[PDB]
This record gives C-alpha cells, structure tokens and sequence, in this order.
C-alpha cells in the first residue's frame, strides 16, 4: 500500500505547487488575502479576476467528487466493475438539449432538464417492456443505454450536419473547459451536491445489496426494481447536473473509485470519500495543467486533456436456409427499387435515365452494401469470440484509430489535408491505424482488458473530434462527414477492390467456423477440445481487424450496423454460426442499403450520410424487438 | 406451518408436471429429495416467490395467500438461492450484518442495539476471529457458513435451504447437517431443506418428503418410510438398506 | 462557360466571387444557411439550392446543365466527380497568411476563365477607391491597438489573430492588431474572458448574432464590469459581418469600422 | 501412461505448497478423492496443461516432456473440466462434431469424413432415438451424457473428468461410471476420475489416490483404502466400515 499512498502524497505536493505558481503569477501573494476573503475586492483589474479563478478551483472539486459520486454508483447498480455515465446516454442526451436550445431560442438548463428526459423515456421503456411487471436486468439495461445514446449522436449529428456554423458554444460545451466567469455556477451547484451526498448518505444498504448478486438482494426483501430505479435516477440526476456545470469530461469519475480501491477502503462510506476526493484532486491536478498551458501555449480544454493523459494511465495499469433465401430476395428487389426509384418528383428509371444515373448509384449502393455485410460480419465474430453482447467494431481500435490519425493529420498540418501532396491522409490513417491496433493488441491479453481498452481509445478519439470541432476549422464539416460514415466518395474501382477483398474474406470465413463453434461455450473446454486458445483468438482479431479497416475504407468509422446486425439477428432465432453469421450480415447490407437510400432520396437536394440513417431505422425497431423480449 | 397447494408449476411445459398438497411441520426438519431439478426445484422456487402459484393458494402461518410486505416477508422466510452463489462479498462481519436487513429497514436505526444478536451469531457458527480479511479469501464451506450466520442474523422464523449439500464435501455435508438442526432445535423454527443424498436427509431431518417428477411420492419419519421397497420406486434403482451401529437410521447403499 | 445563366457554385466564396463579379449564380449548396449568415450581398430567391456544401446532390447537378461547377479547392467531391459532370476549376482560398490575396487572384481566374476580366478589373477598382475613401477616417485615432473578438458564450470570446481576413485592412490603415499571442492558420482563437483583462488600451469591438441573452448573462457579472477596457470606455458592440468573405465582406467590415470607431480621436 | 514428479502447488491461491509423487497405472481407473481445496482440483488442471507448473514438471508416455502440440495432447486426452462448464450449446448432436476436431481438424476435415465414429459414440454412450432433436436447456441427466458424447467421439487414449458425480443424482451417477468402466475394460482405456463419495467412487475404481492438506495420503486399491483410519485422515470425520451384502466394494458409513 505504499505506492498508491506515495503516488497520492506526490499527486497533492504536485498540485499544491501547480497552485501556488498560478496564483502567485495571477497576483502577488501580498494581495491574496484581501482577493479571496473580501466579498466586495478590489476595483484593480490584477486583483478582480479572482472573483473568476477562486470559482474555478471550487468548480474543479466539486466536479470531481461528483464524479467520483456518481462512478462508484454506476459500479454498484450495473454491477460491472467498469463505470460508463456516458454510454448511459446522459452526455448524448445533455448535448442534444444543448443543440435544440441553442436554436429556435427557449433557452435554459437544457443540459440537466434533457439528461433527465432521456433518463426517464429509458426507464419508462425498460419498465414497460412486453409485461405489466418491469423486470429490469443490468444487460437490457445498458443495452437500451448505448441505443439511445447512438440514436441522441445521431440527432445531434443530423443538427450539427444541418447547422454547424450556429453551434461553436456547444461544441465547447462538449469539451469541458469548466472556465468560470462568476459565482453563480457554484453557488448552483453546490446545494445540489450537498442534497445528492444527502441522499448518497441515505439508502446505503440498498447500494450494498445492489453491489451483491441480485438474487441475495430480492432474498433480504429489498424491492429490487424500485430501488435500482431510484439509484439510477439519483445517478442521472447527478451526472445531468455535472454535464450543465461543465459538460463532457475526461472520465475522471472512471479512475476514482479504482484509486480509492486499489488504495484501500473495504467499506462503502470510506471507498465513496476516498474516491470524490481523489477525483477532486485529479481534476484539481489537469485544471493547474491546463491554466499552465494557456498561460505559455494554446487554449486547450480540460476533459480533453484528461482522456488524454487517462488513456496511457489506463493502458498502464491494465427454417434457416428459408429465411436466408427470403433475405437474400428481399435485398435483390430492394436493390432494383434504389436503382430505379428517385425522388426529383419519385420518377422511375424506365431505361434511358438508368445509365445516365448510374455511375452516381451503382458505386454508392455496392459500397454500403458490401460495408454493411463486412461490418455485420465482424462484428458477429467479435461477439462471438468474446461472448460478450456490448462488444461493437469499435472494440478493436479501427474506426477510432482511423479517425484519430485523421483529426492528427488535420491539426499537425494546415490547409487542404484531404488530397494534398505533402498531407499523408490515406496513408497517415492507415499508419495510426496499425499502430492503434498494435498498441490495442499488446495493452489487452485477454478480450476484457481489450475492450477497455478499446472503450478508452474511443473516449480518446471523440475528445480530439470534439477538440477539432470547438475551434473554427473550415474542414470540421468535411471530415464529419466521413465519421459518419457517408457513401460519397464511392468510385467504380475502389467498389470491384472492396468487392474481392470482401469474396476473398468470405471465402476465408466458413474455414473458421470449427473455430467460431467452439470458442462459444469454451474457455478451458476449448483448449481440451484441440484448439490453441490464442493463436486463434489472435487470427480472428485479426481476421475481424481486416474487415472493419476495409469498411472505413469503403463507407468511413461507423459501427452502428456492425453492433445491431448480430443481435437483432440473434432475437430473431438464429443461434448457429454459419446461419447466424449469414442473417446478420444479409440484414446489414439491407440495412444499410436502405440507410442509404434514405439519406439520398427522403430529403433530395440535402444528402444526409448513411451511418445516421442507420441508427434512425435500426433504434426504433431495435427498442421495439427490446421491449417484445424484455 | 406452511399448506401448500400446487396444481400447476407453470403454464409452458417442464420434464414433468402434476398437482400436490401437503401441510408442512411447525417445529420439525423437512427434507425436500428429488433427482435434481425435475420438479424438486419448482416447489422452493415457488415457496420462494420466485415462481407464481399459478392457480393455487399458499397460507403464510394462515394470514393471506398471495401478495404480502415484503419487508415482513423477508423478516420471516430466510432463503438461500439454488445452486447460484453469492460471488460478491468483503468481509464476514460486514456480511452477517447486513444479514439485519429486513429488521431495520433501509433507514435503518443500528445505532442503537442489534449487535448482540451478530455476535451470538458469530459465536454460534463458530468463527472466532469477528472480522476476517475477504469473505472470499476464505475457503468454500467457511464463506457458507458466513453465509448461514447472515440467515441466522437474519432472524427467520422459517429458513430454506436449496441444495446446501451440493458442491460440498461429505464431511462438509455432514457438519452443516448437524448445525442446521441443531439450530433448528434452538430456535424452533421450522427448516426446510433440499438433500440430493437420501442417507444425509435420513440422518438430520425429522420428515422427509419425495417428489419423482412432482406427483408427491412419499412422506414421512425416517422410522415410518421404509427405504428399501420405497427408494427403489423413486429413483428407479433398486438399492438396498441395512441398519449401522452409528445412526439409528439404516443405511442405503447402492445395489 | 460561355453562357453566365448557368454557373453553379458548391461553395459560398465562389458564390460571393460570383456576386462581385455581377454574375447570376444558377445553384448554390446550401443556400438558406448562406442567407442567414451573409447579408451584404443579396442572393436570389430563385437560385435552386443543390444541398450541402460539403455532399452536392451530383443527381440534381445532372438533372440540369450546368457549364461551370465553382468549388473551392480541397472542400467537396473530388475533381474527377466534379469534371464527370461539368468542366470547372478548384480555386485556393486559404493558406494560413494572406486570404484576401489569394481570394483576388482566385477572382482574377474566375474572370479569365468565364471571359469576365472587365469586371473583375471594375470591381477591383471600386475596392480600391472605396478602401482609399475610407483611409484618412482612422488616421486620427493613433496608434491605438485595435481587438476585434465575438461571443461565444458568456464564458468565452473568439478573437481574431494576426492572420485573419480583417489584417490586411488593419495593416493597411496603420492599425495594429490588439491580439498578439496564440493564433489559427484560419484567423480564429476561443479564448476565456478573464484573458481580456491582460489588455488595457484596447478597443474591443464584439460582433453580435442571436446571443443577446448571453451577452446580458456576461455584462452583468462585476468581474466584466470590472474590466479595463470597458470602464475607459472602449467596448461598442457593432453588427456582426461575414468572417470568412472576399472583398464585399471586407467593404461591409470596413463600413461597419466607419460608423464604430471613424472619427473618434 | 504420464506420471508426475512435480513439487510446486498453488503458492497464489490461498497460500499452498507441498511436493507430490504419483505414478499412475497403465490402464486402469484412478479415483481422486479428497477435501474440496485438499489438491485433487488443481493436480487434474496441472494434468490438463490449464496452468504451467512452477517446479517440476509432468512426464507423459515415458517419452517425452510437457511440451506437446495441441492437436497431439487433444488426441489422447480427453479432459472434463465441470468448472467453467460450456453454457448454451444452441445445438444437439453437433456437440460430437467438435469433440472430433483433432482427428479430422480445421484443414481437410471433408465434413467429418467417416460418419461411424460419431453415431458409434452417441449409441455408446446411451440409446437415444431422439437425436438433432433437443435444445440446450435441458436436465442434467442428459447434459452430462452430451458432455461425455463427445469426449467418447474423441477416442483419446486418456480421460480425466473432474466432478462428473456432481449435480447429478445416484442413478445418473450409476450409468456415468458403468459407460467409464465399460469403456475402460473395451477400449483399455486410462481414466482418471475426481469423485467426492468415497464409497460410489470405490465402487467403479481400482487404484485411488486421496489427497489431503496439501499431499497425498495413499494410493492403494479401494480393499486397503476402506480401511477406516484412511478415511479418518483424508475427511476429519470419523467414519466406519462394513463388507457389502451384495457390492463389491464394502460400505462406509459417517458416525
């Protein structure tokens, strides 16, 4: 236990020291009692914009316990040792209220007020259900989360595609730069804390229960359901507030109560005290780090930053054949439908205009649909060989990646980056590509610590688009685009490469289906059964590594059809490798054809990319196939 | 002091489905035997509110039939889970002290008494130390007896037991046997509790009760069921039984 | 193009190179953002609109005949999808220094490429007589720095940099740029207000557009009160121009800058 | 047959370490009996190459050393491991199909070529007409006779099963043992078997090693292990011994 106290002593001298630099080059120390004790202070301009950095430093605390707060809550409801407020949907929910206020006026707390709102419409839908009892699980849960945290991007996304220009206070709004300007945002906050420790100091012994299994929970006669409804109401509740104080955040909350843990503290009060004040002083830590860089280099944000430098701390310390054929004819007819529809007037192609507009559909709905089938297709061989139903493309590192070394080539270099000669682009992708999934690769040895990983790396990859967005980059739009996944820049070559590269790894596919088979239900059993546990693992990351680089090279990073397409065809009654693999990817190429589709011709003169219609179709039947099954 | 009435388990179809009734003791040692969970396991299940009664009634010591406080109901019925483990835990005291749940409520007012009780617990089960380091560093059978001194604490005027014996040694099985009715004796309270060893059942329960399926077999005092014509109908089997200077049950031994 | 009726443009500074040079644009990707953000010159209300500016609606463009597809070189399709439907040309429009000169030569190619060098050559001319028109306006100030910033919200302010397309106009009537620290190739910072403070004789002059509510919120906190450069009486808010223009957004910013400061010392 | 002469233990978990020698017979059954933590556990995952040894090392075949290929190892060793058990199948029948990967593998495997192996298991282990007709959930009867299908299929030279009496009741447990023993006398096979009930483990054994601690006790046939004094060192409790009326092996009973 002396290396986590040393590093805690280390991390206060640090911060203490970072303190009493700024402080003394803001103001001499002369003058400091006479800033920060005296309500009215002085009219001197040295001495007034204490008024705003004194805030700052309280802000920074109080955050940071809340975060703490609400990580150690989020661990104990869900009873997964990982917090994700974020994946909850309570940041995508608070920016969607951010972006609807900022227009068409009626402003407000919009971040709490909608945080809220979407809380409570995914309550509703869990509680509803196919029966009049909620029976709420942890899985169902987190799954309904991420779809309605993928669906409020979405809109956003369709916002920000539609109105970029009128949004800049939001997009800072999403890198949490907690710059104060007055009292009022502590004098706000802090009542509202000291009542959510309130009720944190109250119902501890349903907290505990709800840390043990659930059956031991409903044996000693706690009302399971109601009292997970209301720690997770708290939960959001708290999380809303945090997100209007100062907005998106590097996670703080996620390495609190892992410190707090690994320092010590075997009861609930002292772990919960332990991890708001090691919270606080993390963000105490990157406020100093961030007040030094502004003060010699660049205004940076601050949850920026803290993913940033989070992110190597985290990587340190860690019937059938029927269905088939009728798919298959479903997408044949569809695709002759997308070909000969349009919609300037929804005039068929009777002949003569199909050639003409040809070369402008053919490429775009071959591209998706082999992005769709590709995408599927990995991602049913993700969540086959980790077992777990959260996992999505974006485990592996590859979209994220790909858009990482794509917001670098964009800040490193100015100008038209995209096609420039000296510019990498392509090539600079790809080269951070590998290196995402090589440092992915030797970070996780096992899937668990992968996924983590690969969660971070995402955290990591969204903190430097939302910092690329926040400042007035002339091409933020354009490469938004491409994150979301538009068919565009489709050409007749690139679709016959993708088109074999996709024939070759579908031909390569029914040779890994003893393997596919029996990875499920393995472990051990898997080893006796004659299989090298991870000579295989790694081929099928590998394998699954190649398909998804090929789909953002093709379609872009997206991976909402990658994640939807095994499990809407696993609630469909398909559980056998090959038909499953089959129907999750015939379902994703139709899929996405039809998100294609869509975002060409609903609207005709606005082409809207095809990654956001693929949540708009997919989350409404995907929460209707959620609540028929609940 | 438990009549149950089970026409149906449940409406879809399981291995094999048929109507009951019997009237529980209200001091005794009930020994629930069947082969594994074909209709063994949905009666506790149902007793446990875990399974609805479908289309029939269950007096609860002759106040109602369905539908009651589940704060009373907790402070009243201690069950354990079947064949599914607790696999979260931090320390023994903490454990068999929150155990004192259904008494105080979620505001609960510890502050005050409640701790005799623990410690007479804690003495009973036999651990010593009061605090030890992880509930899970310990061994099987000493993280199920903490578990059992958290039912104790529980202060349970009926305790249901699903499989204490599986998963566990002999000896193991033996011992938790003997402390259960001697508990049961103590505190008379009545103990309900499922064997899948016929011997262990005849050795430390007072009326054992046989389903083959769920048409309700036989029941009886170890004295009143002869084993040798009788387990050969419920398990299929034709073991024999001979008497064994330590029990004053005989043994069965397999054929 | 030999006929002007029938030019399309996928960016705004095409449309504004078009509009200067008296041309009628026939497309314009994304047209109702365009209206509400650019004011100074009045785009038509029967311009068919293509859709965004960064994914044109290549099955609109080829529904009509267009003889010439302006884009901005490196923002939109690519050249070859582009060329497929219509012969055109990227121009340059940014480089991290001087945008306003590389925005006149873009000019001066539109006008050699679509016959139209008469024109470009008048409005050039005009730019310059009314920028000369306007020179002895701000000589009597000094030297005094000028800051030109806008609000973002009531916790942050984007300033303008030494590289910005309001330089040139600075440099050219002796007016020095009050912003000298951090700096973006494309002449925007968003910095936090308490670093305002660090200045004293400046004349801060902040653009307004649908923030009103946040600028109530910002000056009615002492610590903006407070501030030196507002108790000497130098902050005025003016309205609000088109940043990334050519030369008519330049004559609205030089026009706006008349009625502000023009006169003042 | 391999013979182990390794001196480590699990020194991580729960702090143990104790030499061990054992030599096991070329074709005849092993009965691993023991406390639950006495070592059995962890010598069957030593066995089954789930963790390397820190000292020590295993001899198989008398030939070679513990580095072999999976595919070789898969071929005659047949391992049941019950922990970590394979959950939702989704598929029946098939089950023999991957138990027959390292004869025909991933490469070449011509959709199993020679079909006789896998109906010869799936009759072997039990006369089922109800083939490719059955779900994943289903009782433990019958799972542990899919489990055991395909370990059949394999035909590996060697079984070692760790808890295959567990969760199942005296019946199942019977016809468990009688397909090892039957399949041992056929087939010569090697069969190593981790059984909690001494006298059923006893009953369809021939040389069985008790554990105890951290080191083994004896290692004798079930005649001289039935001794009573064996029986009080390796389970604490003590126990006595009677011959059997009619089974080979005599009956033990707990006092």
């Amino acid at each position: 236990a002396l290396f986590p106290a040393l590093l805690l002593a280390l991390l206060v001298i640090v911060a203490t020291a970072l303190t009493w630099m700024n402080f003394s080059q803001a103001l001499p120390r002369s003058q400091w009692a006479q800033a920060a004790w005296s309500p009215n202070i002085n009219v001197i301009e040295q001495m007034i914009f204490h008024y705003s950095l004194l805030p700052r430093l309280a802000i920074s605390l109080l955050v940071g316990a809340g975060l703490g707060l609400v990580g150690v809550l989020f661990q104990q409801v869900l009873r997964n040792p990982l917090a994700e407020p974020t994946t909850l949907g309570v940041a995508t929910g608070a920016q969607l209220g951010i972006t609807v206020t900022t227009l068409w006026a009626i402003p407000g707390a919009m971040a709490s007020q909608f945080a809220a709102l979407a809380g409570a419409c995914v309550v509703g839908l869990i509680v509803f259900g196919v029966a009049w009892g909620k029976r709420l699980s942890p899985v169902t849960l987190i799954l309904a989360g991420l779809v309605v945290s993928l669906y409020c991007g979405a809109i956003n996304q369709l916002l920000v595609i539609f109105h970029h220009d009128q949004l800049q206070s939001m997009f800072l709004w999403s890198t949490g730069t907690l710059t104060q300007t007055d009292w009022g945002g502590v004098e706000r906050l802090w009542p509202q804390l000291l009542g959510g420790v309130m009720l944190t100091l109250l119902l501890l012994r349903p907290l505990t229960l709800m840390g043990l299994d659930d059956g031991v929970a409903r044996n000693l006669g706690l009302a399971l359901s109601l009292a997970r409804l209301a720690a997770l109401s708290l939960a959001i509740v708290i999380s809303a507030l945090l997100v209007n104080a100062v907005g998106i955040i590097g996670f703080i909350g996620l390495f609190a109560p892992l410190l707090a843990k690994m320092l010590g503290a075997r009861r609930l009060l002292p772990r919960l005290m332990l991890a708001s004040l090691i919270g606080a002083l993390i963000l105490w830590l990157s406020d100093q780090i961030i007040l030094w860089l502004t003060r010699v280099w660049m205004e940076v944000s601050t949850g920026s930053v803290t993913a940033l430098i989070g992110a190597p701390l985290l990587l340190w310390l860690l019937l059938a054949f029927a269905l088939a054929g009728g798919v298959l004819l479903l997408m044949a007819v569809v695709v002759a439908l997308s070909f000969g529809r349009d919609a300037h007037g929804w005039t068929w192609a009777s002949g003569a205009l199909l050639d003409d507009l040809m070369p402008w559909r053919w490429p775009r709905i071959m591209a998706a649909l082999f992005a769709g089938v590709m995408l599927a297709v990995a991602g049913c061989i993700i969540q086959r060989l980790t077992g777990n139903p959260m996992a999505s493309p974006e485990v592996l590192g590859i979209s994220s990646g790909a858009a990482f070394g794509v917001v670098l080539m964009l800040f490193l270099v100015p100008g038209n980056a995209f096609g420039w000669l000296l510019p990498a682009g392509s090539l600079g992708a790809a080269v951070t590509l590998l290196i995402i999934m090589i440092a992915a690769g030797r970070g996780g040895f096992s899937p668990h610590r992968m996924l983590l990983a690969g969660m971070a790396l995402s955290t990591a990859f969204t903190m430097l688009l939302m910092m690329l967005q926040a400042s007035g980059d002339p091409r933020m739009a354009q490469v938004l685009t491409w994150i979301s996944g538009s068919t565009y820049n489709a050409t007749d070559a690139q679709v016959w490469r993708t088109g074999i590269v996709m024939v070759i790894l579908l031909a390569i596919t029914p040779l890994c289906r003893r393997w596919l088979t029996i990875l499920p239900l393995g472990g051990d059993t898997a080893r006796a059964v004659g299989m090298a546990l991870t000579p295989t693992r790694i081929a099928l990351l590998l394998l699954a590594a190649c398909l998804t680089a090929t789909a953002t090279m093709t379609i872009g990073p997206l991976s909402f059809v990658g994640l939807m397409a095994p499990h809407i065809a696993r609630m469909m009654g398909f559980r056998r490798t090959m038909p499953h693999i089959v129907i999750s990817a015939l379902v994703g190429g139709l899929l996405l054809v039809f998100a294609d589709w869509c975002g060409r011709m609903v609207l005709f003169p606005f082409q809207i990319p095809a990654g956001l219609l693929s949540t708009f179709i997919g989350a409404p039947y995907f929460i209707y196939l959620l609540r028929k099954q609940s | 002091t438990f009549a149950l009435r089970n026409i149906s388990f449940r409406v879809p179809g399981r291995t094999l489905l048929h109507p009951l009734s019997l009237t529980f003791p209200a001091g005794k040692v009930t020994g629930l035997i069947g082969h594994n969970g074909s209709g063994k396991s949905t009666l506790l299940k149902m007793l446990g509110r875990h399974q609805p009664p479908s289309e029939g009634e269950i007096l609860l010591d002759a106040q109602p039939l369905e539908s009651w406080s589940s704060k009373a109901f907790a402070r009243k019925v201690a069950y354990l889970p079947q064949q599914l483990p607790p696999a979260e835990g931090m320390t023994v005291r903490e454990l068999v002290a929150i155990g004192r749940y259904p008494w105080h409520g979620a505001l609960g007012r510890f502050g005050a008494a409640d701790r005799e009780k623990v410690e007479e617990a804690i003495s009973l089960v036999g651990l010593k130390p009061l605090a030890h380091r992880l509930v899970d560093s310990l061994s099987g059978g000493e993280r199920q007896r903490a578990w059992i001194a958290m039912l104790v604490a529980q202060d349970s005027r009926c305790l249901l037991l699903d499989e204490p014996t599986s998963a566990l040694d002999i000896a193991h099985q033996v011992d938790v046997l003997s402390l259960v009715h001697r508990l049961s004796q103590e505190r008379g309270l009545t103990v309900i509790a499922v064997l899948h060893d016929i011997n262990m059942a005849a050795r430390y329960c007072d009326y054992l009760v046989a389903l083959r399926g769920g048409e309700m077999i036989a029941q009886g005092t170890p004295a009143e069921i002869m084993r040798g014509e009788t387990l050969e109908m419920i398990y299929g089997i034709p073991m024999g039984i001979l008497p064994h200077p330590a029990g004053a049950a005989p043994v069965s031994f397999v054929y | 193009a030999i006929d002007p009726n029938r030019i399309v443009a996928l960016e705004w500074l095409p449309v504004e190179l078009l509009l200067a040079l008296g041309i009628v644009p026939y497309g314009v990707a994304d047209t109702i953002n365009y209206r509400l953000w650019v004011s100074e010159p009045p785009l038509p209300d029967s311009v068919i609109d293509v859709g965004l500016r960064t994914e044109p609606n290549l099955e609109l463009l080829t529904t009509m005949r267009p003889s010439f597809m302006v884009w901005s070189a490196g923002y939109g399709p690519s050249p070859e999808m582009l060329a497929r439907i219509a012969p055109g040309r990227g121009f340059n429009f940014s480089d991290g220094k001087q945008p306003l000169a590389m925005a006149r030569k873009s000019l001066t190619e539109m006008a050699d490429l679509l016959n139209l060098q008469s024109a470009a050559e008048t409005h050039l001319a005009q730019y310059e007589d009314f920028i000369r028109s306007m020179k002895p306006r701000f000589v009597k100030r000094g030297a005094r720095p000028l800051l030109l910033t806008t609000l973002i919200d009531p916790r942050h302010m984007l300033v303008f940099g030494p590289n910005s397309l309001f330089q040139e106009i600075l440099d050219e009537y002796g007016i020095p740029n009050a912003w000298q620290g951090e700096t973006n190739f494309w002449g925007s910072t968003a910095v936090s207000i308490d670093r305002l403070a660090a200045y004293k004789d400046v004349d801060v002059l902040c653009f307004d557009h649908d923030n009103s509510k946040d600028m109530d919120a910002l000056m009615a906190t002492p610590l903006w009160q407070a501030m030196p450069f507002v108790r000497a009486g130098r902050f005025q808010r003016v309205p609000a121009v088109w940043f990334y223009g050519a030369t008519l957004s330049a004559m609205h910013f030089v026009r706006v800058l008349d009625n502000a400061i023009g006169g003042k010392a």
